[PDB]
């Protein structure tokens, strides 16, 4: 919830076979990690995205790289999102409410 | 009050673009036009028609409004007579009460 | 004021115990040493603060008053003279007297135990008479004075004795550095003067000065004392009408007590009713530091202000006077002005700021970022320049009235609509 | 507002003081008057409802709402025309 | 008396007629100026009253120049000047106050028109110096509660405070707001 | 004894009427038709529905919060008392929505909420302000629970405004008039803590008498004192759950504080870290794209040495309250500063003001009716 993903995979005890026993649980949490990465990163480093997903190898990271279409950039981060595509402001633009206001002020 | 020759530049104030778009576009369709003058020559024909209807009605209004005019001097005077003469009827009647 | 028609007759004829005298020819900064020569007399001989001067700048002019005290310890004075290599041959009278005091004591000490033992009033009050007699002869006999006034402070002639005795105690206990016992008189002396006698000015104004005394030094939370004393004899920077009285550090320490421990809302109350009044008009002609601290501030100078403010802090660090909040003033003397300067501002440089107060621009930056963190200004840094920008021109105040002026009437017409 | 002020003060605020004076009398003296008690309320000019504002003034509230409703309208038309005309 | 009040009240009414009016007080120099103001026929002043009215009009216009007329000439007439060895002092006291408050009366009107100000101009023009004009404009924008942003090192103001239609809008906003407030008295009387 | 003479006689009279409710609504047309005719007010028929919403909830909350074992109260009411009345065919009037919003109220105190979906779907009949303000009451609370702070804060604004054109008049919010004032006040105060550098809509919702005190509360809460965590949470609890009556406070019966362990500590977890989200946003975002000067200026501000400044910084950007990007070669932190909107109040007022004109013009034309 507080999105301490580094601490999440550290915190894990690996002797609790129930947490192995839930099918797709280990990937589901990873898919939620990468889900929130897309909402609030424009880029992420290759080593950084690995560590958040439980210190992945080069080959293990190929799945997560391909999943949302993400790909390498020069020296040497993984692209996540375009800068204008992430932010999405819906701020100051109104005072275009003429039509309704004149329809009620019509008589 | 100005103190100088009129040379204002163009500025936009309330009902400028409104009433400009009414009349400035109107003038273009008035001064050159091959579409207007035919319509107005047939509006002319509906105007002739109304005076033509009128001169028939005028001949009846020459009888009818003559009978209104002359009687309206008598009748409407006699009505406002009774309006003002009622103040006497208000007075001498109420005197009879007490 | 209304007591001042009465103070008008008297014309400054107050009743100090060392009478006029303190240390002679002096060399250092002078509005400092003002208040020491003041409170030398008004406190009945200070002690430690003989030597508190002599530390920074040597004198042998502390020695005359260092002959003349007996209630701190007789022999402590009898050494400081000998140390200055002075023949002083005929010291044969304090060995006579304060010896025979002990012969007298063996009565009262005996009577004292036996009475509080029995719990018997008469034997304790005749003791209290014998013992309240005794303790002003020499108050060293240190704890004995505290013991004497522990059970009963109501002596045969209550207030007149009690006043001069609790004052003799508040005096001597601060000199003994027994600040727990002095804090006991912080309760009781101020209550005694609030149970005022005749209320003649020579009494009242001296008593008002004795309130400035316990608040001076600092043991615990004398800023509570500040909030208590300011709501007594109300809202005057001396408490003493007629403009003769001059106490610089009553207002400096009040300025410290306001800002370092509370909001400054709350300091423009001070800026009116303590920084402009009849007593303080006199004062504004005089003291350099406390003038710069407020006059520059309220005029909304920044250039001469933050320079001459920063200059005050050289004279502050020269203070060996008892204060114990000396550096939080140095802190806030820079903070307080800055907020006010930047309040209506467009664009100030962190670099110009850092040249002035003699810090690095990084320090000044994180300082500014912490002034904005604390939300004492709404501003934002032009990082590229290292300039900081306030820019609220806040136009269109129309809407502020419009919601409530109808929401009032809508719900207030409901009243007359009811019945 | 100042018409209503003074009249509402004669209506209630004066009744407030004189009835609290009627307290002091104890509302009856049996042997003899009751001069004071009688000479409480002695007429100020409005006892309620000053009419010429209530009628004739209110005909001009109507006319002032009309002037406002008039001056508004041609404004409303421009606020359509201006935006729209430039929108092309 | 009439001159003491003058420096207090002409900025005050300059502020008022820039729609800060609710502080308009009768039976004061306002009245004493009013009775002299309402002369249809004044040309040159030849009475001490009229010299006060004369300097008052100059203060409204905000020209220092008009202050100096009555302070020199009517004080020779009149020998208001010639009864003090301290008229020398009181000259300087009158002058710099006029130059500061005339600047203030000027600013109370003109500040809609501004986008910015060379504060250096004001110092040169009203015959004042920058240390004081700093402190003046600083005090002003704090306590007169202006919507100016004030760059004191750069010697620049950036203001942009609108609107000329506001003079009507705030006035009917007041005319409106006055409605509910008296109305609550009409309620509290009634009940 | 007088206590449970009143309590038991409510429930036994409601259990009586519950059979009449089910019997009349579904099938007996002529009995409904006979009831339409005789009185001058059908208000007597309808009030008794949501009259028994809040009175029954009181009586069942007492029995709930006295018997904590061998549960008689909660399964009797849940099965019979609630679902029999609501699940089957509605009575033809506003009674269909009354029994709906009585059920929505009953469903609210129980912390099982997910059928708020279908309760809105079965609110087919038109949203009268009476039913609508009480819908937005719970629907806003549902959004408050959904962690849709920005949505719920708008929903609380309208219902506290008092120009939803309420007039009441004849006791349809009776004895709880100021509960609608203080609960909407309170629950809106929590939402302001979470997000706000956006509204700029709090002007409409809460009046300046309360905005001043609640304004400084949020600041004092997030910045410098966990004191406001206490006093806010004290007032928030009776209003979050709405437990209509707390039982008689005495130490000789226990019986009552045991349910209040759960009820309270359930809401502890809510405001716990949702408050600590606030302080991160509290420091104003001074320079929109931060170079080394401002990024280090903010990492000096987050936490000190050494260990683990960057980690904690990049944990907290994730949650919802930052949108940003890291650059490797530059070493640059670029971020998103978004703002709301100035005046949305005027154009919403333009009709509201005209209602002050309208009911002005109307009410005096009702007096002009009478004294003419």
């Amino acid at each position: 919830e507080t999105c301490h993903f580094q601490a999440f995979w550290q915190a894990l005890d690996e002797n609790m076979d129930l947490l192995e026993g839930i099918t797709g649980f280990e990937d589901s949490v990873r898919k939620f990690i990468c889900h929130v990465v897309g909402i609030t990163y424009q880029h992420i480093d290759r080593w950084l995205l690995a560590e958040m997903l439980g210190d992945l190898t080069d080959s293990q990271l190929k799945m997560w790289m391909s999943k949302y279409g993400w790909s390498a950039d020069e020296s040497g981060q993984i692209f996540i999102c375009s800068q204008e595509e992430s932010i999405k402001p819906k701020n100051i633009v109104e005072k275009i409410d003429f039509d309704s206001v004149s329809s009620i002020m019509a008589s | 009050g100005p103190h100088l020759q009129s040379m204002p530049s163009e500025q936009i104030r309330n009902q400028l673009t409104a009433m400009s778009s009414v009349l400035a576009k109107a003038l273009e369709v008035i001064k050159p036009a091959h579409i207007l003058q035919e319509k107005e020559e047939q509006h002319q024909l509906a105007v002739t028609a109304y005076l033509k209807n009128s001169r028939k009605e005028h001949q009846r209004i020459l009888a009818r409004r003559q009978t209104i005019e002359e009687r309206k001097e008598r009748l409407e005077s006699l009505n406002i007579q009774r309006e003002k003469e009622e103040l006497e009827q208000r007075e001498a009647e109420l005197q009879k009460v007490r | 004021y209304d007591l001042t028609t009465r103070i008008a007759h008297f014309l400054d004829r107050h009743l100090v115990f060392p009478l006029l005298e303190f240390l002679s020819v002096k060399e250092i900064y002078n509005e400092k040493e003002l208040l020491q020569g003041k409170l030398d007399l008004l406190s009945d001989t200070n002690m430690v603060d003989f030597a508190m001067d002599v530390y920074k700048n040597l004198y042998s002019d502390d020695i005359p008053h260092a002959l003349r005290e007996k209630r701190t310890t007789v022999v402590a004075q009898l050494k400081q003279l000998q140390a200055e290599t002075e023949p002083i041959v005929k010291m044969f009278e304090d060995p006579e007297t304060t010896r025979q005091m002990q012969s007298t004591r063996d009565g009262r000490m005996l009577f004292d135990y036996l009475a509080d033992k029995h719990g018997f009033r008469q034997e304790y009050l005749d003791t209290l008479y014998r013992y309240a007699k005794f303790q002003y002869e020499c108050g060293n006999y240190s704890g004995a004075a505290e013991y004497l006034y522990f059970f009963r402070v109501l002596v045969p002639a209550t207030d007149r004795n009690a006043l001069s005795s609790l004052w003799g105690k508040l005096a001597s206990e601060i000199l003994m550095q027994n600040w727990d016992a002095a804090m006991e008189d912080l309760t009781r002396l101020k209550e005694t003067i609030d149970n005022n006698s005749v209320s003649s000015p020579l009494q009242s104004l001296q008593q008002r000065t004795w309130l400035i005394h316990w608040s001076l030094f600092v043991f615990f939370n004398h800023p509570k004392g500040r909030d208590n004393i300011i709501d007594l004899f109300l809202y005057q920077p001396q408490y003493l009408n007629a403009i003769q009285t001059m106490c610089p550090h009553i207002l400096r320490y009040l300025t410290t007590a306001v800002i370092t421990n509370k909001d400054v809302r709350k300091r423009r109350q001070v800026l009116k009713d303590l920084v402009k009044v009849i007593q303080q008009e006199s004062y504004t002609y005089k003291d350099p530091i406390t003038e710069f601290v407020e006059c520059l501030y309220v005029n909304f100078d920044f250039d001469g202000a933050q320079k001459k403010l920063r200059e005050c802090e050289s004279v502050l660090v020269n203070d060996f006077f008892l204060v114990a909040c000396l550096e939080d003033f140095i802190e806030n003397a820079r903070l307080f002005i800055f907020e006010t300067f930047c309040r209506i501002h467009q664009c100030i440089s962190i670099n110009m700021l850092a040249d002035k107060l003699n810090m690095t621009p990084e320090e000044a930056e994180r300082w500014i970022v912490n002034l904005i963190r604390n939300a004492r200004l709404d501003a934002k840094i032009d990082s590229k320049l290292g300039h900081v920008v306030m820019g609220n021109n806040a136009v269109s105040p129309y809407q502020q009235v419009i919601e409530k002026t109808k929401s009032l009437s809508f719900r207030s017409q409901m009243l007359a609509m009811n019945i | 507002r100042n018409t209503s002020k003074q009249q509402q003060q004669k209506h209630q605020y004066q009744q407030r003081r004189q009835q609290e004076n009627m307290q002091r009398q104890s509302r009856g003296e049996p042997p003899l008057p009751e001069e004071d008690l009688s000479k409480l309320f002695k007429p100020p000019q409005p006892p309620a409802r000053m009419d010429s504002l209530l009628i004739a003034g209110q005909i001009n509230t109507y006319c002032q709402n009309i002037k406002e409703f008039t001056a508004q309208n041609l404004g409303k038309l421009f606020m359509a025309q201006a935006l729209q005309e430039y929108n092309n | 008396y009439l001159v003491s009040a003058m420096l207090l009240e002409i900025p005050y009414m300059a502020a008022h007629e820039s729609d800060a009016r609710r502080r308009m007080i009768s039976k004061q120099f306002h009245h004493q100026l009013r009775v002299g103001e309402r002369q249809p026929l004044l040309g040159p002043p030849e009475s001490m009253r009229e010299h006060v009215v004369a300097a008052s009009k100059a203060m409204k216009m905000g020209d220092w120049k008009t202050c100096h007329s009555f302070i020199i000439n009517e004080k020779m007439n009149g020998k208001v000047w010639d009864l003090f060895p301290e008229a020398d002092k009181v000259r300087t006291m009158l002058v710099r106050k006029i130059q500061e408050e005339s600047l203030r009366t000027y600013l109370f009107t003109y500040s809609s028109v501004y986008d910015s100000i060379s504060m250096e101009t004001l110092s040169d023009m009203f015959e004042l110096d920058l240390p004081t004009v700093h402190s003046i404009i600083s005090k002003m924008i704090i306590n007169e509660e202006l919507m100016a942003s004030l760059d004191q090192p750069t010697q620049t103001v950036v203001m942009h405070r609108t609107e000329p239609t506001a003079q009507q809008n705030l006035a009917l906003q007041l005319a409106e707001k006055l409605g509910s407030l008296v109305e609550n008295n009409e309620r509290v009387f009634d009940h | 004894q007088w206590l449970w003479d009143i309590i038991d006689e409510f429930i036994y009279q409601f259990q009586s009427f519950s059979q009449y409710r089910c019997k009349t609504a579904k099938k007996s047309e002529e009995e409904i038709d006979f009831l339409r005719s005789n009185p001058k007010i059908w208000n007597v028929h309808s009030v008794l529905n949501v009259l028994h919403s809040l009175v029954d909830k009181s009586n069942i909350n007492r029995q709930l919060e006295v018997y904590t074992s061998g549960g008689d109260p909660e399964s009797v009411a849940g099965e019979y008392g609630r679902h029999s009345l609501y699940k089957m065919l509605g009575y033809f009037s506003l009674v269909g929505l009354l029994r709906l919003h009585s059920l929505l109220g009953d469903y609210y105190q129980a912390i099982k909420v997910l059928e708020n979906i279908e309760l809105n779907k079965k609110s087919m009949y038109s949203r009268v302000p009476e039913c609508q303000v009480t819908t937005y009451y719970y629907v806003g609370f549902a959004y408050l629970m959904m962690r849709r702070y920005q949505d719920a804060i708008r929903v609380f604004a309208n219902i506290l405004l008092y120009i939803q054109r309420t007039k009441s008049m004849f006791q349809r919010t009776t004895y709880k008039y100021e509960m609608i004032n203080k609960q909407n006040e309170q629950m809106h105060a929590l939402l302001a803590i979470a997000l706000t550098m956006y509204p700029m809509r709090i002007d409409e919702s809460i009046h300046l008498q309360l905005r001043e005190k609640y304004g400084d509360k949020m600041l004092r809460m997030q910045k410098g004192d966990p004191q406001v965590y206490e006093e806010l949470f004290s007032y928030s609890c009776p209003k979050f759950l709405s437990p209509v009556v707390p039982n008689y406070d005495s130490v000789h019966p226990n019986y009552h504080k045991e349910p209040f362990l759960q009820q309270l500590k359930v809401f502890s977890d809510e405001v716990q870290q949702q408050a600590q989200l606030s302080t991160i946003r509290s420091f104003l975002k001074l320079y929109t794209t931060m170079p080394v000067a401002k990024l280090a200026g903010f990492l000096d501000l987050t936490e000190q040495e050494f260990r683990i400044q960057l980690l904690v910084f990049k944990h907290k950007m994730k949650n919802l309250v930052w949108t940003s990007g890291i650059s490797a070669l530059d070493g640059e932190f670029q971020s998103a500063s978004e703002v709301d909107f100035y005046i949305d109040k005027d154009m919403i007022h333009i009709a509201d003001t005209k209602v002050a004109r309208r009911y002005g013009d109307f009410f005096i034309r009702q007096i002009h009716k009478f004294e003419e």
